[PDB]
């Protein structure tokens, strides 16, 4: 959270980023699977620009006997393409208020999984990182309307 | 860079009539200079004789205050006759065919010896000017008496550029030798020699005159009268140099007159201070220089557009008044000094005069921004706007150029009452600083208001209105006992373009507090007095301030002007601004705790509704469902700050009580393929939400409507959750299998129903798919355009009062009302509720459908519609106006980046209602340009109906609805069973829509939907009108395709059964309707 | 003018009065009647009724013919109303336009009969009534507005009853899922044409209508060299230009 306005011994903060803790993705990576990762440079409905990341791990199905479940790298290109398309569509159609409200209940993840489950299974899709790059202007009234 | 040159050429072709109306007035000036050549001389005499000389003649001699007495005037006059010439605009051949009547200059210069080389004392220079012009006026009157041109010409004393110390004589051609077609007034000033002085006492800071306060108007006016041909000579040198100066002159002076900087004056409380000549000589200054390293920026060869661009860019970006200016030497380059002169400033070393001192600080500060705005609308390569650059006229109107204007009524009486009325200082040093009460009062009132507002306003303008720039032959100056004074006004109008963020900030703080008081804290306390106090804030800050009280009807900037006018200007003056009270009282005041003290920029009722929605939003996400909810997002007008009554808790009959919110579930591949079973699945999800919410969150109440607004699917059952905060929400379900299902209906429809179902899909896209980005952009744009939500609430009350808001869509109203903000050209961004509403009306009148669309981009000032997108929406506009070039079914084309098709929000409304809209637009601006702004003007401007609307059908309702609709003049419950909202709400809107849906071919109906915003102070008065189609004007034979009410009298013809149609109207609405009238 | 009740090509004026309004101080509504006999199931022997009034449900029409049978002893089997599009809602059928299953003149109405004697007796009784109202407008049997609109159409603000639309949604989705699995199985069987041909059907297509609509919606390599004549004509092109 980045402090932007300050009044009444308070600090009035706006969404500046989102990360994972390193032990989360280290608790996700296991060998004999492929990690697909995507990142787009998108602009929201404001003049904020975001670099938003995504990671997604290939899954072996139930009744799969062979141990690997690797991706065939054409499937990696197709999955990274559908992921980049769906999160550059989920931004540009959100504000930072609507996008923070979007990535609170992890719902872009279910969008990605439902878009991807006719290429590869792909367990635990995450977004892992949202980076602010450049911000438009101040707009104190919008900040105060975001707070209340 | 293709149509601007044709704009230049067509502008010159429309302003050039310079072959027939120039020769006759040329030869009339030829006869006039022969007249003054055969005028005779007048030998050396004095004032002691010349007072009784002019005693019992007909022509009086002008003067300035006080009348020069034979004590201090031992002064004598000489009458030497000079050479005549053509000066200024006519000297450089750029006269303009304004029908209001332009000018021409006459050279009556003087010899070096008739007037001594001691012109630096007590204005006897202009006194001998006055006596020379007086006897030349007298003998020109005798010479016209002998040459029989008495009847059609009238020689009148008038003001040379409104200057109270240089009066002149103008011919008015009042009603083979007659003159009644071209321009009227012909000026007569005198001139001086070029060298009558000493160099070291011509700067605007000197003084030698009586009791060392300096005198800018004296040492400027004497040097302006000195220089009337050196200017002409070096302007002829630069005219022989560049071949673009005549076209540059006509262009820039047309710019200046259409934005109001005509060469009147600014010092005397007048909009102006700058003109054609000043523009051309600073253009020549920029031509010869502009750079610190002697950098030339203006090349003496190129075109008119780039010359206009370079000089407007330079005088827009580079400062001249507050810090720095540039000088040039005419007899040649220019330099920049960083030394501000606290006046609009540019200097010579050849004429040694400060030119722009007819302009004041405020008029320069508004000139710089006018140039900057026209620069900023020259540097957009997307649109073409040369109407908005040159052809439009913003200074023809009074309250569109400025957001606020107050009538300072000054009944301050006579000069013996000046001391005991005016609370300021008048005396000797100020009478040598400023000339009169007019220009002193202008400087003092603008300085007092500028200090008392400061950061709450952008720019200030001051108007001594009623200013008479002419006075007849039988008087020496202006005799005017005009409404409580003896001076050249009747009241003042102070005008403000304001900072809308800082209007209703109820603290205008001063500097910080210390042990020893500052000069700034000192002048703060000498200013405010009983308001000046010491306050600590929540952030730990001891500061001096003055805390006001906010009010809805009275913006607190008005109370600041009232306070600092009734204390530091007069003690008995009045301030009048009641149009603002009229507009702010037309906005419905909400039934909220202490809602009369709340300002009009307070959106906290919407914010409280959004907080209740946040609670319900978290409850719906935390409940568990057969699908994960993708996103639940609101789309309501209350969520984009548009709702008419700002929503009170528990207002059943408020039509925008039930707000609309679109929830979508995750992209399931198990949605059905057929539309009615799809909608039964969507409402199955809504029933599951209902059952879980009533089971767990027991304080929430919910029931089901049945929506019919999207046609041909009569089962979109949105549930209506009534929250414990007194709010209601309409929950829709967007699935990804909806748009492709409707596009499928387009694909396999029969070929006579393809525009039918395409209109149905346009309604679906307008409701579900495009309204979401519509409310997103308007919610993000309302925070950068502050007054936009109250001007839309006024505009929608206006539409509902004129009973067209039943048909025209709210989103359409929001886009036509967002036009004066997101592209305001060439007006500024609206800083008033009144200015916003009047500029909405001016745009909807001035804008034409059949040629020009409404392509506008909803963004913040300083993502943009590019040239590609703009030419694309231009292309589909031209395609729509080739498939139908007269607007039969598509009347408005309002289009944005959010929806480039245009037809979305403006489809479906009839051409009768659209013609009524553009007619009421032109009617409103016509009455505003005829009458002017008064309480009765605004009263009729909101007075409904009473025009060629054919029906009047007056209705009631068994209970008033305004305690239960939140416009106050209390319900804080919900009924035990939810079938009582049905009797509480009003039915007239959907009953009229059902009637128009069944009578779509014979007559349109119209009504009002917000019932008691227009229906009296009780809230029951609804009206219905009808308009019969142009097809059903007479008596036609019955067919298969009549679709009307039949009543044949013969066997051939059939007529309407009008009596049966309104009998069944009353049998439909029998408890509600009370009366019927046939216009 | 009153005395005329029969238009040029098969039309009958049917007038009747209207009740009291407080703000109407001769209010009379018309019907245009015309018999027609077609060969269809519901298009046989119907009276085209133009300008049947606002919200014309079954109850006052049944009352109309009941008082007709109470006045002139006329037998009539009329318990139905067909093509009753009052407002203009059901001009298109969007379910049949979007999908195959659960499926398969403006300001007129159908008043359909059963028998030749029935339509004959009611027809000359209504022609006799048109002629006797053209002779005297006073003592026709008149309409009692036992208002159907105040109950049957006052639902614009009423809450929908929960168990009722619960059961409607339930039974509708039951029969839809039943015929949807039927429409899938009927394509995922073996469809062998009578001569020899088995129809290619996709893996998860679930209907035939979507297949034939996909047909309706979906209604070379190179060379510039390599041959004797092609290199010959290219040499001729370099000689030419």
């Amino acid at each position: 959270l980045r402090v932007d306005e300050v009044q009444g011994k308070n600090l009035l903060t706006n969404f500046h980023g989102m990360d994972f803790t390193t032990d989360k993705l280290r608790s996700m990576v296991r060998k004999w699977q492929t990690l697909i990762e995507a990142n787009v440079t998108v602009k929201t409905s404001d003049d904020y620009v975001l670099r938003i990341f995504a990671i997604a791990f290939t899954r072996k199905q139930a009744n799969q006997v062979k141990r690997h479940s690797y991706a065939q790298s054409s499937h990696i290109r197709a999955i990274r393409k559908v992921i980049s398309e769906i999160l550059t569509k989920e931004v540009q159609g959100s504000t930072l208020a609507q996008l923070t409200s979007k990535l609170i209940p992890e719902v872009i993840n279910k969008e990605i999984e439902n878009a991807t489950k006719d290429i590869f299974p792909l367990q635990n899709i995450h977004v892992r990182k949202v980076k602010l790059l450049k911000q438009p202007k101040f707009d104190v009234g919008a900040l105060m309307a975001l707070h209340g | 860079s293709n149509i601007f040159k044709l704009q230049i050429d067509e502008l010159l072709e429309q302003v050039k009539l310079k072959q027939k109306h120039v020769l006759k007035v040329e030869k009339f000036l030829h006869k006039l200079y022969d007249i003054l050549q055969e005028i005779p001389d007048w030998e050396e005499k004095s004032l002691a004789e010349v007072d009784s000389f002019f005693k019992n003649k007909i022509v009086s001699v002008p003067f300035v205050d006080p009348k020069p007495i034979p004590q201090n005037t031992n002064y004598k006059f000489n009458y030497k006759k000079p050479d005549i010439s053509l000066i200024g605009s006519f000297a450089l051949k750029a006269g303009i065919y304004q029908p209001n009547g332009s000018s021409i200059d006459t050279l009556l210069t003087m010899p070096k010896e008739l007037f001594e080389k001691k012109d630096f004392l007590n204005f006897r220079c202009l006194h001998k000017r006055s006596v020379y012009l007086a006897y030349l006026t007298h003998h020109l009157l005798i010479l016209l008496k002998k040459d029989k041109l008495d009847s059609f010409l009238q020689l009148e004393y008038s003001y040379f550029d409104n200057d109270p110390l240089l009066p002149i004589l103008r011919i008015s051609c009042s009603k083979d030798y007659n003159f009644y077609k071209t321009r009227f007034s012909i000026n007569l000033l005198i001139g001086f020699p070029y060298k009558v002085f000493e160099p070291k006492k011509l700067l605007p800071n000197r003084n030698c005159i009586r009791i060392l306060p300096a005198t800018p108007l004296y040492n400027f006016s004497v040097l302006s009268s000195s220089t009337h041909e050196n200017y002409l000579k070096y302007l002829y040198k630069t005219k022989k140099q560049t071949e673009s100066f005549v076209e540059a002159t006509v262009l820039g002076r047309l710019w200046l007159q259409q934005r109001g900087f005509s060469s009147n004056m600014s010092h005397s409380g007048s909009l102006g201070g700058f003109g054609t000549f000043e523009f051309t000589i600073l253009m020549a200054a920029l031509l010869n220089g502009g750079g610190i390293n002697s950098n030339k920026i203006l090349l003496h060869g190129f075109s008119s557009y780039q010359l206009f661009k370079g000089v407007i860019k330079y005088l827009a970006t580079m400062d001249l008044c507050h810090d720095g200016h540039l000088q040039f030497h005419s007899n040649p380059a220019s330099k920049y000094i960083d030394e501000g002169f606290q006046t609009p400033t540019l200097f010579d070393k050849s004429t040694k005069v400060n030119i722009l001192t007819k302009m004041t600080v405020s008029s320069y500060q508004i000139l710089k921004e006018y140039a900057g705005e026209t620069l900023r609308m020259l540097n957009n390569v997307v649109q073409d706007q040369f109407s908005n650059i040159f052809l439009t006229n913003i200074s023809r109107f009074d309250n569109l150029k400025y957001d606020l204007c107050y009538d300072v009524q000054l009944p301050l009486g006579k000069y013996n009452n000046l001391e005991t009325s005016l609370a300021a200082t008048f005396g000797s040093m100020e009478r040598v600083k400023f000339i009169t009460l007019e220009n002193f009062l202008a400087h003092k009132i603008t300085n007092v208001a500028r200090y008392a507002l400061g950061d709450r306003i952008k720019y200030i303008q001051i108007e001594m209105v009623g200013q008479k720039s002419d006075f007849p032959i039988t008087k020496r100056k202006v005799y005017s006992n005009t409404g409580g004074n003896h001076f050249n006004f009747d009241f003042v109008r102070v005008k403000l373009i304001v900072n809308p963020s800082e209007c209703d900030k109820l603290v205008t703080k001063g500097p910080a507090h210390s042990e020893t008081m500052s000069t700034e804290a000192a002048v703060f306390k000498n200013f405010w007095g009983i308001k000046s106090s010491l306050r600590r804030f929540k952030d730990g800050s001891i500061t001096h301030c003055c805390v006001w009280s906010t009010s809805s009807s009275e913006p607190i900037i008005s109370s600041i002007v009232n306070f600092a006018l009734q204390k530091h200007v007069s003690k008995k003056a009045q301030i009048s601004n009641e149009t603002i009270k009229k507009f702010h009282n037309f906005l419905p005041l909400p039934n909220l705790p202490s809602s009369a003290k709340t300002s009009v920029l307070n959106l906290s009722s919407f914010f409280n509704l959004k907080k209740s929605f946040d609670d319900l939003y978290k409850i719906i996400f935390q409940m568990k469902l057969p699908l994960s909810v993708k996103s639940i997002l609101p789309v309501g007008s209350a969520f984009r700050y548009t709702s008419l009554c700002q929503p009170v808790p528990f207002a059943y009959s408020d039509p925008d009580f039930f707000q609309d919110v679109i929830l979508e579930f995750e992209t399931s591949p198990k949605w059905p393929d057929e539309i009615t079973s799809l909608e039964k699945a969507k409402t199955a999800f809504l029933l599951k939400i209902q059952e879980e919410l009533s089971a767990n969150s027991s304080t929430y109440r919910s029931f089901f409507s049945r929506d019919e607004s999207i046609p041909y699917n009569l089962e979109i059952v949105t549930l209506n959750i009534l929250t414990p905060e007194g709010y209601g929400f309409k929950f829709r379900v967007l699935t990804e299998r909806d748009e492709i299902l409707y596009l499928r209906a387009i694909a396999n429809a029969r070929n006579e129903l393809k525009p039918e179902l395409e209109a149905t899909f346009l309604k679906f896209t307008a409701k579900y798919l495009a309204s979401v980005r519509h409310t997103r952009t308007l919610e993000n744009i309302s925070h950068s355009y502050q007054f936009y939500s109250p001007v839309v609430r006024l505009f929608k009350r206006w539409l509902d009062t004129h009973l067209l808001l039943g048909h025209i869509t709210d989103e359409l109203a929001e886009l036509i009302a967002i036009k004066p903000f997101v592209d305001p050209a060439p007006y500024f961004i609206p800083g008033s509720l009144e200015n916003g509403f009047l500029k909405v009306l001016k745009f909807i009148s001035q804008w034409n459908w059949k040629d020009d669309p409404l392509i506008l981009d909803l963004v913040k000032p300083e993502e943009r519609l590019t040239l590609a997108q703009y030419k694309g929406i231009q292309m589909n506009f031209t395609n729509l106006r080739n498939s139908d070039p007269n607007g039969t079914h598509l009347q408005f084309f309002v289009a944005s980046k959010n929806d480039p098709s245009g037809i979305l929000y403006s489809s479906g409304i009839p051409l009768p209602i659209a013609t009524r809209l553009t007619a009421l637009a032109k009617v409103a601006v016509n009455l505003l340009q005829t009458h002017g702004l008064n309480q009765q003007t605004i009263n009729l401007l909101f007075t409904p109906g009473l025009k060629d609307y054919d029906f009047v059908v007056d209705l009631r309702t068994p209970i008033g609805l305004k305690s239960s609709c939140g416009i106050l003049s209390a319900p804080s419950n919900f009924p035990e069973n939810l079938n009582d909202l049905s009797e509480k709400m009003d039915p007239t809107y959907q009953l009229v829509k059902y009637l128009n849906l069944k009578y779509k071919n014979s007559l349109i109906l119209s009504s009002r939907k917000y019932i008691g915003v227009n229906g009296g102070e009780k809230g029951d008065k609804n009206v219905i009108t009808g308009l019969i189609k142009p097809l059903f004007k007479g008596a036609h034979k019955f067919r298969v395709n009549l679709d009307c009410n039949v009543k044949p009298v013969d066997d051939e013809n059939v007529i309407l059964n009008k009596e049966a149609i309104f009998h069944e109207i009353a049998a439909f609405g029998n408890d509600m309707v009370i009366n019927f009238e046939t216009d | 003018i009153e005395d005329i009740s029969a238009m040029k090509n098969g039309f009958i004026v049917v007038p009747f009065k209207l009740p009291d309004h407080k703000a109407l101080p001769a209010s009379l509504h018309f019907m245009f009647a015309k018999r027609h006999q077609s060969s269809n199931s519901n298009e046989s022997d119907c009276l085209f009724l133009v300008n049947l009034p606002l919200l014309s449900n079954i109850e006052h029409m049944k009352k109309f013919v009941g008082q007709l049978c109470g006045k002139y002893d006329t037998v009539s089997h009329v318990e139905e109303l067909l093509y009753n599009d009052e407002f203009g809602l059901h001009e298109v059928d969007l379910s049949a336009l979007t999908s195959d299953l659960m499926s398969s003149p403006r300001n007129t109405a159908l008043l359909k009969f059963v028998d030749a004697a029935s339509i004959n007796n009611c027809w000359n009784a209504l022609k006799k009534y048109s002629n006797l109202h053209a002779k005297h407008p006073n003592e026709l049997f008149e309409w009692t507005y036992t208002t159907p609109s105040f109950t049957t159409f006052v639902n614009f603000y009423k809450p929908l009853d929960i168990d009722y639309l619960k059961e409607d949604i339930h039974t509708h989705m039951a029969i839809f899922e039943q015929r949807e699995a039927q429409a899938q199985e009927d394509v995922q069987s073996s469809i062998v044409d009578e001569d020899g041909f088995t129809l290619v059907v996709g893996k998860n297509t679930k209907s035939l209508n979507s297949i034939r609509k996909k047909i309706l919606n979906k209604n070379k390599k190179a060379k510039k060299d390599f041959y004797r004549f092609q290199v010959r004509e290219r040499k001729k092109q370099e000689i030419n230009q």
